[PDB]
């Protein structure tokens, strides 16, 4: 009596494939398909294309499954399920800037600005200038200056002007002050909710700016070394990758 | 019995006739590879019943692209295709970028199908981009002299 | 032009698809597109998922003939196992009818 | 439907008034083909002009209709917020033109997830309508689900 | 199966015939070189067909223009061609001025 | 144009490109004899199965 | 047409192409004469019932 | 098999022709060097299977 047919489950050799799209395990694992009839199905080939309503199908048509990227920052969700994923031309929106931090470290050294009081259009008035760009609700373009003026021993007047405004003023009035302790660490001021310009019907971003891991040099430059945020621009879309560990992500 | 592997005969000779189109077409400029992708039967049976070609596909790298001084020989290098015409209104797309003039002055393929561009209106012309493809003539318009305005 | 300034003549479409592998390849290096190669969605060079163009120089194909002239003895090893499977069948039928 | 994004940063267009001939009398030219219970194409052209900051004029112009007239009132307007979420405005029915003795279509437009891009052009993302050509036959399928079917 | 290989076989022997014009017809003047261009053939089947020539189209780029002692020795070193009329009345067009009396 | 009356003009090729083109023609020919030797033997080995 | 002075006019036979065509033909022969074999011995195993 | 094989031809093809553009280029100014560099494959057998 033939007892029955039995696969073996040993991984075959992958093959240095040069396209793109061509994503296939090596090991017990198994790829989770579905048809359009409902019924959801197992397989291990790594033929993988895209469909016309660009969801990632195998070469039959059949959708893969995956878990989705839900929220912002789109990641997974507590129901555990997964769905056809799709690759979209549904353009990344923008999102205004909340977190912004410059890291700035400046000389001890340095003489208090003559010029007093306060310019932007003086140089001399000013220790430092700096620039981070910045995006608001809508997502245009702020290039905030941020302006660095010695005010005593270890005191350090810190002023903002959105420089992307032409209906905003000139600072005047003091924005923060970074004040540091002997050692050359800031102590306090480190921080601040500073809100921009408004720009042509897109309403102003209010974010929190912050200057934590700054520390006063001894000698040398006045030095900008690291800016970051989490503001950006409307971008389309140009590329894709699926990662090594599985997820799909989006250039 | 014999249907495993009659399928798996026209399997090789569907897979040898792609890749000698594929060795035929070696320095054609624009040809994409050929491959070939195959998939198994199955039934009720718990026995295998051979293999059919689930389609055939192309590869959709980039070619090496190869200077050459002709300057009509433009080629491009990402994901995009020419938008061409034929004689009967057809849209087609390419990326063979073997580009003659005819005798009218728009540009041709070296088959004779015009190409498609966003056409450029006024004196000094712009890019009129209304997503509104036309073949592109390059004429002998005489350059109209136009006024000075800004000395 | 004869006088030293350049007018614009037209700038050259560039166009993508959903899939690039429904497109139903026609008689030259000509591809069309089909319902399965979705709408084709047109722009110019640099915008986006769209394809930075160079000027003089042409795009050779891109087969690798190294891995061509290695699958087609691959293709026809097995197509050789298939016509000796189809013949050990041969051979067990011929000694399936004759055994009386 | 026609969904698209629009870029926040063009300006309102220097020829004023509208005009359906010239270029700058708007932002931005859509094309959508739409058909009739006849059976013959409408290439409905979708005129932009922004009126201020986060709304659009939006002019409806039946192409394909050479007596049809020029639209001076708004067939709709797109507002915006902040946030370039469309508010309202952003489904509206519309009439076309008669031609050949046909019947006049009437289809709902749509406008629904269309996004205001801050830095770009204005660019048609996807449109999709139910009207089409007669046809006659190519091909017929059997489906595995016991569904015959024509194409 | 096979008409495949031999597309690209007399493909490769236009090919290697017109460089071999080229080759030969190196040295002399006023000559334009020659360029064979292909194209795939494709039908109804997703699988293929072959090559067949687009055509042997020429390039029209400049010779180096060497000096020569000879006086009816001209040469365009731009986008001009000559004008030639024979015994037959016929117009004709070159670009080596081998200017005999 | 613009015309010289001393100067006379050369070739178009570059007999380098020529003659490392001719080697490429070579080649791609000899793997077009290769895959019609393959097909003529995947066709000898389909007729004598029996 | 154009007659020329002194060349000759060589043969219109591209001698690869029938170097493939004579190997079609001679193995669509060849499955001919295994039609031909399996007709002989179909016949012998009708002969050989008593 | 052929696998191990292709894998292997390939390697020698890009590295050949990444040294042969580190040869052409040769004498343009600000132009660097250029090495491939590889690495083997394994799956779940312990015989390995490739570059």
């Amino acid at each position: 009596k033939v007892a029955g047919i039995t696969q073996d489950f040993t991984d075959g050799t992958t093959t240095n494939t040069g396209r793109g799209l061509d994503v296939a395990i090596s090991q017990n694992g198994f790829f989770r398909l579905v048809d359009s009839n409902g019924s959801v199905f197992y397989s291990r080939n790594g033929q993988f294309k895209l469909d016309e309503n660009r969801n990632l199908v195998n070469m039959q048509g059949m959708q893969l499954t995956g878990y989705p990227a839900t929220g912002t920052p789109p990641t997974i969700q507590q129901g555990a399920n997964p769905a056809p994923i799709t690759i979209p031309n549904t353009l990344m929106a923008a999102k205004s800037t909340t977190t912004a931090s410059m890291q700035i470290n400046l000389n001890s050294t340095d003489p208090v600005p003559s010029k007093t009081p306060f310019s932007v259009s003086d140089a001399d008035s000013y220790n430092k200038k700096g620039t981070v760009t910045v995006y608001d609700s809508q997502g245009n373009a702020h290039d905030m200056n941020v302006y660095f003026v010695k005010t005593k021993d270890n005191e350090w007047a810190v002023y903002t002007h959105d420089s992307s405004d032409p209906a905003a003023t000139a600072p005047t009035t003091a924005s923060t002050t970074l004040k540091f302790n002997e050692n050359g660490i800031l102590e306090s001021g480190g921080t601040v909710n500073i809100t921009t310009g408004t720009i042509n019907g897109a309403t102003a971003a209010t974010f929190s700016l912050s200057f934590l891991n700054s520390m006063q040099q001894n000698t040398g430059a006045n030095n900008i070394v690291a800016t970051n945020q989490n503001g950006y621009k409307p971008g389309d879309l140009v590329s894709y990758q699926i990662n090594n560990d599985g997820t799909v992500v989006g250039n | 019995s014999f249907s495993q592997a009659v399928s798996g005969l026209n399997a090789a000779a569907t897979n040898l006739d792609v890749i000698g189109n594929n060795i035929a077409n070696s320095a054609t400029y624009g040809f994409k590879s050929g491959t070939a992708s195959f998939a198994d039967m199955f039934a009720g049976s718990k026995v295998g019943l051979g293999v059919k070609v689930a389609g055939i596909t192309q590869d959709f790298t980039d070619g090496t692209t190869t200077n050459t001084g002709r300057g009509l020989d433009v080629a491009i290098s990402q994901n995009g295709f020419f938008r061409l015409v034929d004689s009967n209104g057809s849209v087609f797309y390419s990326r063979n970028g073997q580009f003659k003039l005819d005798e009218n002055r728009n540009l041709v393929n070296m088959q004779g199908m015009q190409l498609t561009g966003y056409p450029a209106t006024g004196t000094p012309p712009t890019i009129q981009q209304g997503a509104n493809p036309a073949p592109i003539t390059i004429p002998n318009t005489l350059m109209a002299a136009k006024s000075t305005t800004t000395a | 032009y004869s006088n030293e300034q350049e007018q614009v003549l037209g700038q050259i479409v560039l166009a993508n698809f959903a899939n690039n592998e429904g497109l139903a390849s026609q008689g030259d290096n000509v591809w069309a597109a089909t319902q399965a190669s979705g709408v084709a969605l047109l722009g110019t060079a640099g915008s986006g998922n769209f394809g930075k163009l160079t000027n003089g120089a042409l795009e050779a194909s891109n087969v690798d003939l190294s891995k061509e002239l290695v699958n087609m003895i691959v293709a026809q090893r097995n197509y050789q196992s298939n016509a000796q499977t189809i013949k050990t069948q041969d051979q067990i039928l011929n000694t399936l009818v004759n055994l009386r």
